[PDB]
RNA sequence: UUUGUCUGGUUAAUUCCGAUAACGAACGAGACUCUGGCAUGCUAACUAGUUACGCGACCGGUCGGCGUAACUUCUUAGAGGGACAAGUGGCGUUCAGCCACCCGAGAUUGAGCAAUAACAGGUCUGUGAUGCCCUUAGAUGUCCGGGGCUGCACGCGCGCUACACUGACUGGCUCAGCGUGUGCCUACCCUACGCCGGCAGGCGCGGGUAACCCGUUGAACCCCAUUCGUGAUGGGGAUCGGGGAUUGCAAUUAUUCCCCAUGAACGAGGAAUUCCCAGUAAGUGCGGGUCAUAAGCUUGCGUUGAUUAAGUCCCUGCCCUUUGUACA
């Protein structure tokens, strides 16, 4: 029972590579259980434009997405290495616990 | 047999104009239950008109900022005061509502010309569904205003108000106005 | 307002004989002809369904209403 | 105002010069046939581009444009 | 230990100051931008310039 | 001066116990999240530590 | 509901006008000292039902009202209620009533306009007590 | 038919189960249920005396719904909206007291005990108990 | 059997609608039992349309959350107007389908249409989406 | 230097049609990104749920009450689909389009972005961005301590709370949603549950770096009964006294809170004027900010939810065309 989890600010990167790792468990037949889609946190900073509070009072919106997934296996927990180093695309971390 | 707040029957009240025959809406089509239907009536030009005529009453008593966006509350007096149309006068209250608005919407009125604030006006008609929301308006105001400063609540107040637009009383603030923007229209000419 | 606060010895014949005979009978009704609290309305018209000469029609905590008994 | 800009209303023109033995009158059909003969990016340009030859194709077939 | 918003707003402010004290440091090697890998045999920075014989 | 009435006013829980971690301010931070800068240090860095507008 | 022989119209009692035509707890709170989370406790440990009129009551009654209103320590009205908790000069738990929360004010007012300290300075000068700004409000 | 405190209105309910909690003589009745405003907001203590008994009835028709509950949600049940003068108005929570109180009175006549996971629940003898008050206002129309 | 919602607004009503001798509850408690009783014809609308006889069959439970009270109201309505139509769909003849859509339809759009309506955000400058701070000049 | 860029029609728009010494274009508008509205069609899952079961508890029903096997309706969120003035009737130099109505989730959802080029607009108090002038050791650096920005014969503006009976006060009942959560620098956190108090709180075992614990976020208004009865009254809770607790090195010029007491104008506001067109105004609460303590402000979230307009250049600004100049 190893749950890889995943997380990036990108949907694609973060989609291409669960798929990527997927597929490389679906060519060896472990039991694989799908992605489960874990809801985005935004982070979300609100501002004022002006720096010296002169104007009619624009106010700036800024914000970050947080996407969250994971992917649980049951498997010997040394086969698990070999499938976390194809897995090494910039975004992405990757959090192992059994 | 689609009957008002389960009691009230809609096959029988007798709507004696013809310009407000499809500006008065109660019959068949627009019988409900209750006057909350939560529309998205006025979204259109015109499709306000159609709205029945019992949600746009209850509607138009959710006037001042004490109680705006209350509903439930003036259904609960609209509730009320028909019960006290039919204890007090013992005829079909759909008649009293209907008797009140064909026969309190101002016939006749005045615009303002002038440029903008020296005084000269000028008389011309109204479109039936004016006179119909005006009659409304008109409605609604008396008899808040005459629950006020009161110890008279207001839906024996609102009921006789109808009543009192119903049979032409000139106790009636909706006739009373009615006959005086309408008696200034005949004076600026 | 000046208005009783319990009520007179030629009260009782009023709210008894002249009130049955009214054709509205609310706590807003006799307050107005009788220059009385609407409390005394209220725990004197309540205790009229009980001599039976009234029926209920609606009860509310803001609005009640009664009427004659035909 | 749901009037049609410049791109929708001379690339429709430029789609209808060429390619006149692909179209036709219905919009569902047209709104397919887009995406074989050019190269458009994302489908609201695409819906429109095919809102525009389906009233062409309602305007040109009973005299000269 | 550590959040994961945390965790991603101090990276964020790792590159901040890395990218804007290359940028102080380094004007004559035609400084662009930095780039981070991270694998936890090395973790690996890499800069963008396009000359190199003044990076060295 | 003597180092045991030279700073020695607390510096937990102040304005002054916490500056922008750039350029040395205390007015106007932006505390959340762990960035502890001020809003203009925010303004300029924004896209580059990844907040954006959109 | 008739109004009795025994029905008052007023009552003087502790030389305020008590309006007979008004219900007990909310007649009784002229008297300075006594409000209404004061009254609907004193007529909690007085065993009067609340539902009277003024002048529904018997005096002996009411003679239990002021006679456990005055002490009102010795029938469980609790300690946390009192109107002066600790004074100055007793240092006795009292609740202070008409005319006896007055003197007790305004010699608490002089004291403070006695010692030099802040708060009867302001207090005499004309000025908010607590810390208000009076650069805007408070215009006479 | 079978009768359960869901099926049933919820206005009389209650009062006849404060009923039941008067006319047993087995609920206690602390010292200081006289006194009392019931949270910071309120402004007087109740018009009927019978408010123990009342809110006590309520308690156990709460702890039949949801259990799993303690203290600290029966405040976060029973708050309310205080009136602050010429500030705005704001949620305030209700008292700990009461239902710190309540709570061990109704486990004192065997009604109520605790859940395994610290809070509160019912008995099957404090679900018969209100199941057939339930049962007893379900014939009185 | 079905499951099918209908929605309002963020309140959600969905009714899980099975083979019966006739019932409706709402989360455990019976359509007589709900707290709004000036909003009581609202729920009560297919018991009074169609009559108790077009329900003659299912055992309807709704589960209601989120929302406030009218639009739970309103949610409650629509759920029990969609399961009976997609009851009778899948297991009665489409001519009763029919027969039971105009009844509905034509009465209140609402009974089987949703409400695309949602709470537009504030923006800045002012207290709601229009409304606007008070711009004293002088 | 001009025409291209206009008499006119049309558009939210120099958006287009049309006229035509102009023909084809570029920036801005539009397109585009994000959000809202649809899916029994796909992918689906003990940090998410439905339901057929198995058992327990209560008089077939109820159980957020305890654990298992199929599904993806409800939760989450991706890949594509979808609405285009496309279908119809009318108006229309039969051309731009405009209006009406079905089928439809939807027939102007909202924000970001933002051109040529200019103002002596604001900011040297965001800057280890700064040019020069200044001071530079009886300092205008720098620290520690009391004081100050809070003062009031007085104006002007943003706001809050109300002037009550659609109300007030007391009990009951039942529902959200955006999000926050143990920290390089550095002490500063969300709080379950049990015991003790009428409160702020005191005390202890727990959980949590988060769809897991607070949290089914048991929110307010609204709803249902009690009392009050037009009174400056039980509305208004301003000002003003004694006491208890919390924070902190320290609360006096009361920081905050609660107990009791006190009951000021105010009864709906005159000339001028502010804001607004559908989930809109408004009523009502809840999160974020600042924060050792914390919101009458601001930034968002939802909830209850309308009257009135579907237009004009009268007013106020602004752009454009023709016209006058000794103004640049
Ligand atoms: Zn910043």
């Amino acid at each position: 029972r190893i749950r890889i989890t995943l997380t990036s600010r990108n949907v694609k990167s973060l989609e291409k590579v669960c798929a990527d790792l997927i597929r490389g468990a679906k060519e060896k037949n472990l039991k694989v259980k799908g992605p489960v889609r874990m809801p985005t946190k935004t982070l979300r900073i609100t501002t004022r434009k002006t720096p010296c509070g002169e104007g009619s009072k624009t106010w700036d919106r800024f914000q970050m997405r947080i996407h969250k997934r994971l992917i649980d296996l049951h498997s010997p927990s040394e086969i698990v290495k070999q499938i976390t180093s194809i897995s090494i695309e910039p975004g992405v971390e990757v959090e192992v616990t059994i | 047999d689609i009957k008002l707040f389960g009691k009230w029957s809609t096959d029988d009240v007798q709507i004696n104009d013809i310009s407000l025959q499809d500006y008065i809406a109660v019959k068949e089509k627009y019988a409900k239950y209750l006057p909350h239907s939560a529309g998205r009536y006025a979204a259109k030009r015109f499709r306000k008109a159609q709205c029945p005529i019992v949600e746009r009453l209850t509607n138009s008593m959710m006037m001042h900022g004490r109680n705006n966006g209350k509903k439930l509350m003036t259904v609960r007096i609209v509730k009320h005061a028909f019960e006290i149309i039919h204890l007090l006068t013992g005829e079909n209250p759909l008649q009293v509502l209907v008797n009140a608005i064909i026969n309190s919407g101002p016939r006749e009125d005045s615009t303002r010309i002038g440029r903008a604030g020296t005084v000269r006006r000028q008389a011309v008609d109204v479109s039936p569904l004016r006179r119909v929301n005006q009659a409304i308006w008109l409605l609604c105001t008396g008899a808040r205003e005459a629950a006020f400063r009161n110890i008279k609540t207001i839906a024996e107040c609102l009921a006789d108000e109808l009543i009192n637009a119903a049979k032409g009383s000139s106790n009636s603030y909706a006739i009373k106005k009615k006959d005086e923007l309408e008696r200034v229209a005949k004076s600026n000419r | 307002l000046n208005n009783l606060v319990l009520f007179d010895k030629a009260t009782y014949d009023k709210l008894c004989k002249e009130v049955p005979n009214y054709k509205l009978i609310t706590p807003a009704v006799v307050s107005e002809r009788l220059k009385i609290r609407g409390s005394l309305a209220r725990a004197a018209l309540q205790e009229l369904l009980s001599k039976g000469l009234i029926k209920l029609v609606s009860k509310h905590r803001a609005q009640v209403i009664y009427t004659r008994n035909t | 105002g749901r009037v049609r800009t410049k791109t929708v209303k001379k690339a429709a023109r430029v789609i209808i010069e060429k390619y006149y033995t692909r179209l036709g009158n219905d919009f569902h059909t047209n709104k397919r046939v887009c995406e074989e003969i050019a190269i458009i990016p994302s489908k609201k340009l695409r819906n429109k581009i095919a809102g525009y030859v389906t009233h062409l194709m309602k305007r040109i077939q009973r005299g000269p444009v | 230990q550590i959040s994961k918003k945390r965790k991603f707003v101090a990276d964020g402010i790792f590159k901040a100051e890395l990218n804007e004290f290359l940028t102080r440091e380094l004007a004559e090697d035609g400084y662009s931008g930095v780039e981070v890998r991270v694998t936890p045999t090395r973790t690996e920075i890499i800069i963008l310039a396009t000359r190199t014989q003044n990076v060295l | 001066g003597h180092q045991q009435l030279y700073w020695s006013h607390p510096r937990k829980f102040g304005q002054g116990s916490r500056s922008c971690r750039v350029c040395s301010n205390r007015h106007g931070l932006i505390r959340k999240y762990g960035l502890n800068m001020c809003r203009q240090c925010f303004r300029q860095y924004a896209k580059d530590i990844g907040f954006i507008k959109l | 509901l008739v109004i009795p022989e025994k029905f008052q119209h007023i009552l003087r009692v502790l030389n305020t006008n008590i309006d007979g035509r008004r219900k007990i707890a909310f007649a009784i709170t002229a008297i300075k000292g006594v409000g209404r989370r004061y009254a609907h406790v004193v007529l909690r440990k007085a065993d009067i039902d609340l539902t009277k009129r003024a002048g529904e009551l018997t005096e002996d009654e009411v003679e239990r009202v002021i006679t456990i209103m005055q002490n009102p320590r010795q029938y469980k009205i609790p300690d946390w209620f009192l109107n002066r908790q600790k004074d100055v000069k007793d240092g006795k738990y009292s609740q202070v009533l008409a005319n006896g929360l007055d003197n007790k004010l305004r010699e608490d007012l002089e004291r403070l306009k006695k010692i030099r300290a802040h708060r009867g300075l302001r207090h005499f000068w004309g000025l908010r007590v607590r810390g208000q700004h009076t650069k805007t409000t408070g215009r006479r | 038919p079978g009768v359960t405190v869901k099926d049933v209105n919820q206005q009389e309910f209650v009062r006849a189960l404060a009923a039941f909690l008067k006319k047993s003589g087995k609920l206690k009745v602390p010292e200081w249920v006289d006194t009392v405003k019931l949270a910071k907001h309120k402004e007087l203590a109740p018009y009927d005396e019978n408010w123990f008994y009342t809110r006590a009835a309520s308690t156990a028709r709460h702890l039949y719904l949801r259990g799993g509950a303690g203290v600290g949600s029966m405040t976060k049940i029973y708050g309310g909206r205080q009136r602050n003068g010429v500030m705005p108005s704001h949620f305030s929570r209700g008292s700990k007291s009461v239902a710190r109180r309540v709570l061990q009175a109704l486990e004192g006549l065997k009604m109520v005990e605790k859940d395994q996971d610290g809070g509160r629940k019912l008995t099957p003898q404090g679900q018969r108990d209100l199941d057939r008050i339930a049962g007893q206002v379900a014939a009185a129309n | 059997s079905v499951q099918v919602f209908g929605r309002k607004k963020t309140a959600t009503a969905v009714a899980h609608c099975k083979r019966g001798n006739g019932l409706i509850k709402v989360n455990g408690r019976p359509l007589e039992m709900i707290e709004p009783r000036t909003l009581q014809y609202k729920l009560l609308e297919p018991v009074l349309l169609l009559g108790k006889e077009r329900f003659a069959g299912v055992d309807i439970r709704v589960r209601v959350k989120g929302g406030g009270h009218v639009a739970q109201i309103y949610a409650i309505r629509q759920s029990i107007s969609k399961a009976l139509v997609a009851y009778y769909q899948k297991y009665v003849d489409e001519a009763s389908k029919k027969e039971i859509k105009d009844i509905l339809i034509q009465y209140d759009r609402t009974l089987l249409v949703a409400d695309p309506r949602r709470c537009e955000s504030k923006k800045f400058g002012g207290p709601g989406a229009r409304a606007r701070y008070q711009k004293s000049y002088r």
